[PDB]
């Protein structure tokens, strides 16, 4: 059977990658009126910030997106068997949280260069 | 030679504070302002997830506290103000049929009250409990005329607690600790995810926690720092202790207009004998309950330590007695009859005398007093003691005896007791990992 | 061998309820708080669309009702409270220059009113219309000093209805029925889609609906259930009947301070003689109008039945009488002169006597009264009768004669009368269908 | 000329497929500020819920999107001439209303499998 | 053979009007409900960008004005209503130790005030400053008892300005003009972009603007239309002029209860002799400052005209006199000693006498008065004069001499003085251009 | 060595095109509270309106989108070296301001035809 909303937590990365639609579908799902509106607006704002990054990186329509940025062993030197089979996503997030900002900057730069190259090729 | 791959919908989270909303399913909690609950609430078990919880740093408690006070105040806005009652009262003792449990507790007061027309006055007689009335020099005034306005609570609005469910907004989740005997601060090896908490009854009391959850197996001693004598100790019981409270005097309630659609309610008379309010606790049950509590305290204080209980140390009734709302009346019960024993390695009951007070300053605020109108008839309520709030007194260079006393009065402790198992986290669905896929 | 294809932007919808907002273009309805209108609003005809409408289950009515009440109340907040007026009044009859129709209608009352300084008093004389004053035992009080507070309406804020347009939020649409002679509950074969409703004037009245929309061709009779005598019948006329109302007495208005920046307005005196307020309905026009109504009623009740009209059945003035706001005064006109006939298979006027009342309790609420300041001078207004509210006079043992009486008092009926042609639906742009395209 | 916002309602499904931008463009287009503010928030919320589904199904940038889920005759046993020429979208929506949850689940599953397969093919080089 | 290419993220903008929000690093201006600031805010320089600024059409001024008034009113809601003070006062002159200059300035008043119990009164003596007390025939009343209610300002809330930063919402940006000697209406060749303005202190004054931002190099003279004598002229100084203000009398403050929970503060007595409040301006500095102002005024008025300064023309104290809040006290200083000279082609000082007033009516509103409670002790403050408001009065058609007088009273001018360098624009990131790229 | 949020303003179009992510990343980044809340909602609404247009024009996933609509000399009779090297985006916006609605209409029409053609080709295969 299926797992519930965060039911994949605790499973390994290689298992959890197959439940991405489970988690994706729960995003967006007097005074007290104000309090409730703030809660709803906030959910939308967070959703959009993530979509914006996927847009910039060229992953706007995908749950799994492969890019052209190489992995740097300085961020992590673990082998694939260890990462995908003996770790959970929570553990992984902790391990590389210090390099997240760097990676994101690289993804933005790579996509921008790719768009320019496509524009030039289509002009031939 | 690996490449970066982006994944969205990754099952990870991080600690967060946010705004939670109320779900509930006439009263002071304005439950019509809450949403319907999920008729088929989900809970999912997270295998192999260990999370750290800290009930003493749990923001949900602070937020619940603020919501309760705000709901409380809103319920008093569209009500009769009693400003016209700050007059000199002429008062004598009620001596008609006194059983000497209440000798001098009631006073028979009279005063010149306003009427529907501003050019007319009326003489009114009413009874008060000598807590609400203070002598000014037979001349008395109401106790709060020199600090606050007094508002009459609306007679149509109930004070009976209704379970409230707190729900996270989309993008957030509430993690629940299912570890039996969890003390609130360590790692929790068994957790589940819910969107809404169970219903929590906003019961307001001191010293003894009424109508809460029970420990799954054994009494649980929870504290922020057990060796710090400045902290309160919350005790969760694994069995209820039944308490039977009553206000035996049969009251006749009168009502007058004091202005244009402004009605004031008061006790006119008492039909039978005048007896003190009181609560009954089964003696055997209480003695077993303490034995269990003491055993668990020994685990922190020593197998050769003498554990004694004593009554509260002093201060205002709001902290020295056990206060609660019974049938709508406000009781202040003396618990020295419960906390009186020394522990060293039938079918009767303990009777706790109680006082009744009508002018109440809640949430330890000054400037906002409520007048609780009297209730017609005779009141009886039965409730469960599910936990205790204790403090550890004194200190020593070296001693073999510890003394515990009833404590509390800080309402966040009651809510902390029920919310100890819940944590709020933010879902962080976007992340990266290496792989062999390039493009 | 077909495949699923997803389409977005599909022209389909579902019945829905939502929040509509106000659009518009010194008034009660705070129209300055509404969205400016589109000078070229759209309406599109939908060919081959049949849609079910049900005016009796139309939530737009409920929402309009709540908005009107809320606007009404907001507009009375920043105004003078008249609490100081609840005093004993010393009153004598105004009999100097009166006609007999007004004998006993006005009273001359004196009282001790407060002043700017709280240690001073002033003697004030004013005239009242009797309906607002009740005896207490020459000693009188204002009628509502035992049930409600009184707020003086601000003299600068107009009570003249201003058209209000209801607009759908994005994602929603309002469908309109263009089928002439549509009765409100069947399928409508000819519809169009609009952004907002036409402007609706929130005119408040009982029995006779004023300044509304006319039927396109013939009198239209609509009811939730025509055979159920417990339901009201809304009759929409296809031609207006002109009604001319007046308050002929020349009123001199005086103003005094009752407090620190708080003025009170009252009728000081009357110039000329005293005559009753009244309304004129052209007699011939009224008789033609009933003939049209009777003909249409026969279609539901039977061949050669007898239809008779009778005056109201009794009860509160607010429902037995035709109430309306004319020139800012509140009139209560007696319609027994109109609804008194039997129908079985010149150029004079019908005169309806009217009363004027200053203490008003709208929307059938208790505890919130309004005082309508008197208006300087002489008042005349002309308005269109565009519809009637009728009720059946119980049932009968097949007497073959039906009786109708004027009805009203439930304001949702007036708004239902104007909003009957609109429906709110939610747009659902996403959908699927099979085709030969695979990917 | 063009028709307005719901002008194609009542037209056949085929004919109406040509007005999809007309309808798409009108989505998102004291206390009396609470009603207006709630109205604005709600329009956004509904819009995003539909976009989220198109994203999940792999139709994120399209008005017309073809998928890999075969049509099951049990949902509607009709031929193309009948569906596209003799029916309106309102009628169609009523006819298959019960099966939309099934269809949506299948669309989500198909796209998820497709994404995994693409990832593996790219790595396999 | 070019094609349309769509770009997103294009650095262009349009003029726009939006809602800006408060940001900020017990006080009248809320800070507790204002957004915490960025400790290291960014500013970027835009090379080769010239923008048109117009300080007189700058919506930011209007918006700031509304925010200041709303915050002001909000701070007075939870405070004492001094309704009971509108009584007849019996007053005599204070003659104990009076300098000749203050004969007639203080009055010793007594009255029967309400107390905690409504059936009792108390006799109270207090001192008033005459400007706020008016004779009613020794009988006086407070000046505003015929126009407004008085709210006592809360004694715990400071009136000291705290700088406020205005921030644009996402999608908007604030452009700033860095061109030194910019006059507010022309093109600005040197601009930068910020998200938030610098902090602006909401200092409230008439005639002389205190504690603002100084001109970078030279005195700058700005007005909407310099040749239009109906417009005000703002002068920004390039050097501060120091002004030392005092209220030398040593005030003893008393407090009484006027009702339950409500205390009233008043001056009981004065220790030492009575001398008037006054302000000291260095004389040499003032003469140099005017010389600079005149030199710059001349650029608009021939080269050789005579420029003279004169005192204010008349009208209410709020505009004829220099007002400010010093220590929480409200001062009205006479500036005729500053604006009295003719300019034709020593450690001294100028002492400006000042009056004190306790009943305040700000923002030129009528109907809302504030009572400024007295301050215990002696008050001294030092302020920086950073700018002037002048009126080029006199609709002269043939003259070689121009006269300037102090102006002001419209608070939007002070804020305009600080906000002159900012503009709000909307970012428009989407656009198109031809390229050789097809698909 | 980057420029800030509007740092490229004033540079030529061909230079400013290199900072599109700089501007894109800053979009979306007591009745005294509503003030603030309305501002938050408005920022979202504007963001989504631009996204809706990119969606219907077929440019949803990119900052630079090539289309199939030819450029009209009527809208701007200029050579590319003048446009891209001697003009800023602010100047350009003014020069073609009166034609943006025409261009937007054409972009919408072209994409609609394109989607239909793709659907037919897939059906034939
Ligand atoms: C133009 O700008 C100048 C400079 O910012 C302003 O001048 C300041 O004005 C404020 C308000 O009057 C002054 O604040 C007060 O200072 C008193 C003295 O402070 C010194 O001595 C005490 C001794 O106990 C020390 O603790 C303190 O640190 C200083 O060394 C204080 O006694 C005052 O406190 C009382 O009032 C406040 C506010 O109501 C209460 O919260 C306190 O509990 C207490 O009752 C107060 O702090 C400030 O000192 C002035 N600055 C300077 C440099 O002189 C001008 O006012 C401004 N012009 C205009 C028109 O606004
Ligand atoms: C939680 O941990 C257990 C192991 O303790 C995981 O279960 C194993 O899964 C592998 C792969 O399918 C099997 O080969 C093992 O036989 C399983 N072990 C046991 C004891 O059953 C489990 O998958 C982990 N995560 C979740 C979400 O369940
Ligand atoms: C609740 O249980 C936790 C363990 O789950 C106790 O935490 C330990 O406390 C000791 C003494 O301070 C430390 O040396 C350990 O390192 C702590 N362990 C962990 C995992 O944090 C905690 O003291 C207990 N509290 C009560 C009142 O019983
Ligand atoms: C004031 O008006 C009242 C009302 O018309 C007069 O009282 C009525 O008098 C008639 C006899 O003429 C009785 O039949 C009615 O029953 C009385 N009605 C009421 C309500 O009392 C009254 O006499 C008039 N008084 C003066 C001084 O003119
Ligand atoms: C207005 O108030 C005065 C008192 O200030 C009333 O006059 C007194 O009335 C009582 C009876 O209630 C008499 O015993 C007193 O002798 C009267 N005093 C004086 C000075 O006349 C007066 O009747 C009130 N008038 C109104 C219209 O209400
Ligand atoms: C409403 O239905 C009628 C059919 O009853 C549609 O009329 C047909 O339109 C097509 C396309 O122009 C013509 O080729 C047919 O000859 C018409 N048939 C008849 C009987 O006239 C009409 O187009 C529909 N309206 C809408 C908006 O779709
Ligand atoms: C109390 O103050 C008043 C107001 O200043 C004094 O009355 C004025 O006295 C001067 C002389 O100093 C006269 O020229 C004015 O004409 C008086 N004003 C009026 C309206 O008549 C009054 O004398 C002072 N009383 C005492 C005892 O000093
Ligand atoms: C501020 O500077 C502007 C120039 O940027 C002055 O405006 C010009 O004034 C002359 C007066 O002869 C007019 O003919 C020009 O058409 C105006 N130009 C513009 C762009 O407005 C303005 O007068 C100066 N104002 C002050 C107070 O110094
Ligand atoms: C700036 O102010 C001057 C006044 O000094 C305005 O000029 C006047 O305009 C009226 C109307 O055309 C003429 O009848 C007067 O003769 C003009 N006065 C002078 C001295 O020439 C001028 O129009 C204002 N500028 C703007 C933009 O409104
Ligand atoms: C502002 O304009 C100047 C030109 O006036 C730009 O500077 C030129 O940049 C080009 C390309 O690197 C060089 O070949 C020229 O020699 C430079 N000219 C000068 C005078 O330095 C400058 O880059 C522009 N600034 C911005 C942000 O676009
Ligand atoms: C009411 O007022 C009268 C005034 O004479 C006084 O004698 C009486 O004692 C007052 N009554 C009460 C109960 O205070
Ligand atoms: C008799 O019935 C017919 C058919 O409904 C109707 O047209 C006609 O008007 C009726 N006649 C009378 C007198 O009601
Ligand atoms: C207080 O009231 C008494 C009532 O006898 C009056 O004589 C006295 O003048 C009043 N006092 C003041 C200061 O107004």
């Amino acid at each position: 059977v299926s797992l519930g909303f965060l039911g994949a937590a605790g499973s390994t990365m290689g298992a959890a990658s197959m439940t991405l639609t489970v988690q994706a579908r729960n995003l967006l799902s007097t005074h007290w009126g104000i309090k409730q509106l703030q809660a709803r607006v906030l959910a939308v704002e967070h959703y959009l910030r993530d979509q914006q990054l996927l847009g910039i990186w060229g992953c706007s329509g995908k749950l799994i997106c492969c890019t052209n940025v190489p992995w740097n062993s300085s961020w992590s030197n673990r082998n694939l068997s260890e990462i995908w089979d003996n770790m959970t996503w929570l553990q992984w997030d902790k391990e590389i949280s210090n390099y997240t900002q760097i990676i994101y900057g690289l993804l933005e730069e790579s996509q921008n260069q790719q768009e320019k190259n496509e524009q030039d090729l289509l002009a031939l | 030679n690996l490449w970066v791959t982006v994944y969205y919908g990754v099952p990870v989270w991080k600690d967060a504070e946010t705004t939670l909303f109320c779900a509930s399913d006439h009263n002071v909690w304005a439950t019509h302002a809450c949403v319907p609950t999920d008729p088929n609430p989900q809970e999912i078990h997270l295998e192999n997830v260990t999370e750290e919880f800290n009930m003493w740093k749990n923001n949900m408690v602070e937020q619940m506290h603020e919501d309760i006070i705000s709901l409380w105040d809103q319920s008093l806005k569209p009500c009769v103000k009693l400003t016209p009652l700050c007059v000199t009262l002429q008062c004598t003792n009620v001596t008609n049929n006194i059983t000497d449990d209440m000798r001098g507790e009631l006073k028979n007061c009279s005063f010149n009250m306003t009427t529907e027309l501003r050019d007319k006055k009326q003489k009114v007689y009413s009874l008060f409990y000598r807590l609400d009335v203070v002598q000014i020099n037979k001349e008395y005034r109401l106790i709060n005329c020199n600090t606050s306005a007094i508002t009459q609570a609306c007679p149509k609005v109930s004070f009976e607690p209704i379970p409230i469910h707190y729900c996270a907004p989309a993008g957030f989740a509430i993690l629940k600790c299912k570890d039996k005997k969890f003390n609130g601060t360590g790692p929790c090896p068994s957790v589940s995810t819910v969107q809404c908490t169970h219903g929590i009854k906003p019961v307001v009391s001191t010293q003894l926690l009424l109508n809460g959850s029970l420990a799954e197996e054994e009494v649980i001693i929870r504290s922020e720092n057990i060796t710090n004598n400045a902290k309160n100790i919350l005790v969760q019981l694994n069995t209820p202790v039944q308490i039977n409270c009553t206000r035996p005097n049969n009251n006749t309630v009168k009502s007058i207009r004091i202005g244009p659609g402004q009605a004031f309610y008061y006790t006119g008379d008492i039909i039978g004998d005048i007896r003190q309010a009181h609560c009954n606790v089964s003696k055997a049950t209480w003695n077993e309950t303490l034995g269990k509590v003491v055993k668990q305290l020994r685990k922190h204080f020593g197998n050769n330590t003498i554990i004694r209980f004593a009554q509260s140390s002093g201060g205002d009734l709001e902290v020295t007695t056990h206060s609660f709302n019974c049938g709508g009346e406000f009781f202040y019960c003396n618990t020295s009859g419960l906390f009186n024993s020394t522990w060293i390695s039938s079918n009767d009951s303990i009777t706790l005398p109680c006082r009744i007070k009508q002018i109440i300053n809640m949430w330890q605020r000054i400037g906002q007093a409520m007048y609780a109108p009297p209730i017609q008839g005779v009141i009886r309520c039965v409730s469960n003691i599910t936990g205790l709030i204790l403090t550890r007194d004194g200190g020593s260079t070296n001693s073999t005896t510890e003394t515990f006393r009833p404590g509390g009065g800080d309402m966040r402790d009651n809510w902390r007791s029920e919310l100890y198992k819940y944590k709020v986290v933010k879902i962080e669905p976007l992340g990266v990992a290496p792989t062999r896929c390039k493009r």
